[PDB]
C-alpha cells in the first residue's frame, strides 16, 4: 500500500521535468490574449475650442 | 450716413422651429449642411 504511493512517486519523478519545462517555455513562449470591452460607446465631445 | 453691406459684412439669421427633431438637437456632437445661396437686391428709395 504505502509501498506503492511512496515508491510510486520516486518512480514518476522523471515527469517533474517535462511539466516543469512547460510553465517556463510555456510562459517563455505564450499567446497574446484579448480584452472583451465595448459594451457601450466610449463617446465623449470631440473638439476643443 | 447710410449703411451698405459688402464683402467684409455678414448677415446672420437666427432660426427656431417647432419640429419634433429640433426638440431633439440639445446634446450635439456635430452638424453639417448642404445650403443654397440667395441673391438680395435693393429696390428704389426716393428722397422727396
Amino acid at each position: 500500500m504505502a509501498s506503492l504511493i511512496y515508491r510510486q512517486l520516486l518512480t514518476n519523478s522523471y515527469t517533474v521535468d517535462l511539466s516543469d519545462e512547460i510553465q517556463e517555455i510555456g510562459s517563455t513562449k505564450t499567446q497574446n490574449v484579448t480584452i472583451n470591452l465595448g459594451p457601450f460607446a466610449q463617446t465623449g465631445y470631440a473638439p476643443v475650442n | 450716413r447710410y449703411e451698405v453691406i459688402k464683402e467684409n459684412s455678414y448677415v446672420y439669421v437666427d432660426y427656431w422651429d417647432d419640429s419634433q427633431a429640433f426638440r431633439n438637437m440639445v446634446y450635439v456632437r456635430s452638424l453639417a449642411a448642404n445650403l443654397n445661396s440667395v441673391i438680395c437686391t435693393g429696390g428704389d428709395y426716393s428722397f422727396a
